C-alpha cells in the first residue's frame, strides 16, 4: 500500500520524495524529480517548490528560512559588517575609516569623543587581544579590525574567521563569485567592468540618455545633464504624464490626463501621433513590452491595466479587481513578469503587486510599511525591483520573488516626495514633487541625491533611453500569432504548458473551450 | 514634505535637525506632521508613532462601535446596514412586537402590513383592501 523504507517504517506517499528525510536510511530522498518551479512558485535553497504566496509570512515553510529572509525593511544590521562598527543607537554600519577620525560620521554621533560618557578614542587593551590583522583607535580604546574575508568569530573579537564579501550590499553591481580572492565581481553580457567594483556599458551601443517630463514638456538629455533638448511640447494645455520608449523602433510613447490621449512619437520629433483617445481618461503611467510589441497602460478613471499595440489597435483590459489606485507599472518580458502598484485598493490594503503578463496570478510582492507605493523600475540584470513611496518618503528594493528587502534612501530631507523612478547601470533616477527636480541616486545607499535637472513645475515619470534596457529574448508569439485567434498577450515562461503566451479576444468577444478561437459575446 | 505652495517654498531649506515647530507632530526619523493628523484613524508616519498609543473620542452627533475600532455617525445606527466592523450600531434596534406595528404605523387590517400613520385617512387607500379609509375618517372640507 504505503511505501515501506529500508530500515523498516511505512511512510505515507504524499511525504514520499519531497525533500524530507523521514527515515534516516532516505530511501525516498535517493530518487530525485523535483523538478524545476514553475512561475507561481518560490524555490527554496533545498529544491523545494511552494506556493508563492507563503513567501514573507511568517512562517519558516523552506525549513531553510530562505523564504522568510529579511521580509522587513532593514531594521537593524546583524552584526554589522566586516571590517565595519556598529553605531548602538540606530544600527548604522560604518568602517575604522571613519570611526574616531574627528567627526560625527553616524545620527548618534557616537563614534567620537562625547563629554556625557567620557568615551576617549585612542589606543587600548587591543595590545592584549592581538587581533589577527590589525588594532585601530575606537572610543572605547583599541580594538580589532581585519580584512576584507575575515569577521571576528563567535564572541571572539580576537579571533577572524574567513566571511563571505558576496553576501554584502553594493560589494559588487551586477554580479560577484566568491571562489577566488575571497570574492570577485563579473558584469552580464554587453557591459564592461572598469575598476574592480562597477560594470558600465560597453561603447558598441550608439548612446544612452534620459527620458522624462518637465511637467508640461517632454525633454531629453545625457546621464550628466550638459545638454537638454525639447523633445515634444504639449498642445492645448497639455501635460506630459508617463514615460517609456521601444529602442528597436526608436520610438517614445507618453501619455497625457489634461487632453485624454497618448501620444507616440520618435526619438527625433518626428510622426507624433495619436495612440489612443477613446475611454483613456487618467493614463497615469505606461509601460511597453519590447519584443512582443505591446503597450501596458494604466487607468485611474476607471481603474484597471489595459495592454494594446503599438499602433494601438488590439485592445483588452488584463486586471481589473480590487485594482483601487493604479499609479506604476513595470515589466521583464524576457522572464514574463508583470510589477505594479497601488496605493490602496477597495480593501483598506496599500501594496506593491505582482503579476504574470497576462493578468495571472497576481501576489502581493511587498504589504508592511508601504503607504503611497508609486511607479516601478526593475533591475534586469540582477532581478529586483525598486519602487518609492509618497507617504513614508523612501526607495526601497526587494527581489522578484519579494524577499530580501533592503532600503536605498529615506528621510523627508532626502526624498520628500518622489514620484517616478528608472535604473539604468548604477544610479536611480528619480522625480521628486517636493524639491520639484529630477534627481540622480545611486541605487545601493545614498547619504545624499543630486540634482539632475531642477523644474519650475511638478516633474513626472522618467526614463534611461538605452538599448542594454531592454535585453533580447525569443517571442512566443512569434509562430504565426501563437496559433491565437484576435490577440496574444504574453505570460510566464512556464505557463501554458512552457507555450509562454496566452490567447485573448478584443472587446466584444470571449474565447470558447479551446482557448484558441474567439466567439462573439451573448 | 508636502508640496502646499506648489512652488516647493514651504519646503525649502527643511532640514533634519529634529526640530519641528510646537503645533506639528515629530515622527520620530521622517517628518514634521500637522495635529489634524494625529489620531485620526490612520498610520500617517512611517512607524505609526503619531497614531499608537491614543484613544477614540466621540461628540453626542457619533456612535462608538463595540470594539472601540470605530466612531461612526449617530445618523448610521439603526439603518439596517452594518457599518461596524463587529455590528454593534445595528444591535439593539427597536423590534416591531409580534405581528403588530410601531406606534408610527396603522395596521392594514386586510393583511397585517404597516403604513404610517401619516397614511391613515389621507384620501388614498394605500392598504390591500381599503382598511386605511374608514368610514370613521374626518371628511375634508
Ligand atoms: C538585440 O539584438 C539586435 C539584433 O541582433 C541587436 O541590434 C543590432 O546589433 C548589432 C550589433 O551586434 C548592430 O550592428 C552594428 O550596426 C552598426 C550600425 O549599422 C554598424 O556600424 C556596426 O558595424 C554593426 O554592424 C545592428 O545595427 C543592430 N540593429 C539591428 C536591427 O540589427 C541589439 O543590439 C541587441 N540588443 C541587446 C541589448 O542585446
Ligand atoms: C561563544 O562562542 C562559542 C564558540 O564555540 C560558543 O560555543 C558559545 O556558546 C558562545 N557563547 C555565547 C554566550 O555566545
Ligand atoms: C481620435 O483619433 C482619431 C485618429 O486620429 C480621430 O479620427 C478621431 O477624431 C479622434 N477622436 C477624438 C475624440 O479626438
Ligand atoms: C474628547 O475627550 C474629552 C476627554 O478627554 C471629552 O471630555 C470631550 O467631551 C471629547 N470631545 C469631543 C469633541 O469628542
Ligand atoms: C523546470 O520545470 C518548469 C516547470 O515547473 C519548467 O518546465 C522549466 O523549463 C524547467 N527547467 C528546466 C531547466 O528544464
Ligand atoms: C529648533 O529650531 C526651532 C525653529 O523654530 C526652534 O528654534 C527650536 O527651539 C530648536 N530646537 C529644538 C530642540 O526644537
Ligand atoms: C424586539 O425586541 C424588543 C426588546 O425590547 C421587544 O421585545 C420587541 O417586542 C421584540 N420584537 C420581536 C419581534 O422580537
Ligand atoms: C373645512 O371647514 C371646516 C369648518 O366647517 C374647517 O374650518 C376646516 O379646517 C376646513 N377645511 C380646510 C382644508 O381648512
Ligand atoms: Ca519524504
Ligand atoms: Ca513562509
Ligand atoms: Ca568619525
Ligand atoms: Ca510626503
Ligand atoms: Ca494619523
Ligand atoms: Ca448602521
Ligand atoms: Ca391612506
Amino acid at each position: 500500500k504505503e511505501f515501506e523504507c529500508g530500515s523498516g517504517e511505512c511512510i505515507l506517499r504524499a511525504y514520499v520524495c519531497d525533500h524530507d528525510n523521514d527515515c534516516e536510511d532516505n530511501s525516498d530522498e535517493r530518487n530525485c524529480n523535483y523538478d524545476t518551479c514553475g512561475g507561481h512558485q518560490f524555490t527554496c535553497s533545498n529544491g523545494q517548490c511552494i506556493n508563492q504566496n507563503w513567501v514573507c509570512d511568517g512562517d519558516d515553510d523552506c525549513q531553510d528560512s530562505g523564504d522568510e529572509d529579511g521580509c522587513e525593511s532593514n531594521q537593524s544590521h546583524h552584526r554589522c559588517y566586516p571590517r565595519e562598527w556598529a553605531c548602538p543607537g540606530s544600527g548604522r554600519c560604518i568602517s575604522i575609516d571613519k570611526v574616531c577620525d574627528g567627526v560625527p560620521d553616524c545620527p548618534e554621533g557616537d563614534d567620537e569623543n562625547n563629554v556625557t560618557s567620557g568615551r576617549t578614542c585612542g589606543m587600548g587593551v587591543c595590545s592584549v587581544l592581538n587581533c589577527e590583522y590589525q588594532c585601530h583607535q575606537t572610543p572605547f580604546g583599541g580594538e580589532c579590525f581585519c580584512p576584507p574575508g575575515h569577521i571576528i568569530n563567535s564572541n571572539d573579537s580576537r579571533t577572524c574567521i574567513d566571511f563571505d564579501d558576496c553576501q554584502i550590499w553594493g560589494i559588487c553591481d551586477q554580479k560577484c563569485e566568491n571562489r577566488q580572492g575571497r570574492h570577485q565581481c563579473l558584469c552580464e553580457e554587453g557591459y564592461i567592468l572598469e575598476r574592480g567594483q562597477h560594470c558600465k556599458s560597453s561603447d558598441s551601443f550608439s548612446a544612452a540618455s534620459v527620458i522624462f517630463s518637465n511637467g508640461r514638456d517632454l525633454l531629453v538629455g545625457d546621464l550628466h545633464g550638459r545638454n537638454f533638448r525639447i523633445l515634444a511640447e504639449s498642445k492645448n494645455r497639455g501635460m506630459v504624464m508617463g514615460v517609456d520608449f521601444h529602442y528597436q523602433k526608436h520610438r517614445v510613447f507618453w501619455t497625457d490626463p489634461m487632453q485624454e490621449k497618448v501620444f507616440s512619437t520618435d526619438i527625433n520629433g518626428l510622426n507624433t501621433q495619436e495612440i489612443l483617445n477613446v475611454s483613456v481618461d487618467t493614463p497615469e503611467n505606461l509601460a511597453v513590452d519590447w519584443i512582443n510589441n505591446k503597450l501596458y497602460l494604466v487607468e485611474t478613471k476607471v481603474n484597471r491595466i489595459d495592454v494594446v499595440n503599438l499602433e494601438g489597435n488590439q485592445r483588452v483590459t488584463l486586471i481589473t479587481e480590487n485594482l483601487g489606485h493604479p499609479r506604476g507599472i513595470a515589466l521583464d518580458p524576457t522572464v514574463g513578469y508583470l510589477f505594479f502598484s497601488d496605493w490602496g485598493s477597495l480593501s483598506g490594503q496599500p501594496k506593491v503587486e505582482r503579476a504574470f503578463m497576462d493578468g495571472s496570478n497576481r501576489k502581493d510582492l511587498v504589504t508592511t510599511k508601504v503607504g503611497w507605493p508609486a511607479g516601478i523600475t526593475l533591475d534586469l540584470v540582477s532581478k529586483r525591483v525598486y519602487w518609492v513611496d509618497s507617504r513614508y518618503d523612501y526607495i526601497e528594493t526587494v527581489t522578484y520573488d519579494g524577499i530580501q528587502r533592503k532600503t536605498v534612501a529615506r528621510g523627508g530631507s532626502l526624498v520628500p516626495h518622489p514620484f517616478g523612478i528608472s535604473l539604468f547601470e548604477e544610479h536611480v533616477f528619480f522625480t521628486d514633487w517636493t524639491k520639484m527636480a529630477v534627481m540622480k541616486a545611486s541605487k545601493f545607499t545614498e547619504t545624499n541625491p543630486q540634482v539632475y535637472h531642477q523644474s519650475s513645475l511638478r516633474p513626472h515619470g522618467v526614463t534611461v533611453y538605452h538599448a542594454l534596457r531592454q535585453p533580447n529574448a525569443t517571442n512566443p508569439c512569434g509562430s504565426n500569432n501563437g496559433g491565437c485567434a484576435q490577440v496574444c498577450v504574453l505570460s510566464h515562461r512556464t505557463d501554458n504548458g512552457g507555450l509562454g503566451y496566452r490567447c485573448k479576444c478584443e472587446f466584444g468577444f470571449e474565447l470558447d473551450d479551446d482557448e484558441h478561437r474567439c466567439v462573439a459575446v451573448k | 514634505t508636502d508640496n502646499d505652495c506648489s512652488d516647493g517654498s514651504d519646503e525649502k531649506n527643511c532640514q533634519a535637525s529634529g526640530t519641528c515647530q510646537p503645533t506639528q507632530f515629530r515622527c520620530p526619523d521622517h517628518r514634521c506632521i500637522s495635529p489634524l493628523y494625529v489620531c485620526d484613524g490612520d498610520k500617517d508616519c512611517a512607524d505609526g508613532s503619531d497614531e499608537a498609543g491614543c484613544v477614540l473620542n466621540c461628540t453626542s452627533a457619533q456612535f462608538k462601535c463595540a470594539d472601540g475600532s470605530s466612531c461612526i455617525n449617530s445618523r448610521y445606527r439603526c439603518d439596517g446596514v452594518y457599518d461596524c466592523r463587529d455590528n454593534s450600531d445595528e444591535a439593539g434596534c427597536p423590534t416591531r412586537p409580534p405581528g403588530m406595528c410601531h406606534l408610527d404605523e396603522f395596521q392594514c387590517q386586510g393583511d397585517g402590513t404597516c403604513i404610517p400613520n401619516t397614511w391613515e385617512c389621507d384620501g388614498h387607500p394605500d392598504c390591500i383592501h381599503g382598511s386605511d379609509e374608514h368610514t370613521g375618517c374626518v371628511p375634508k372640507t
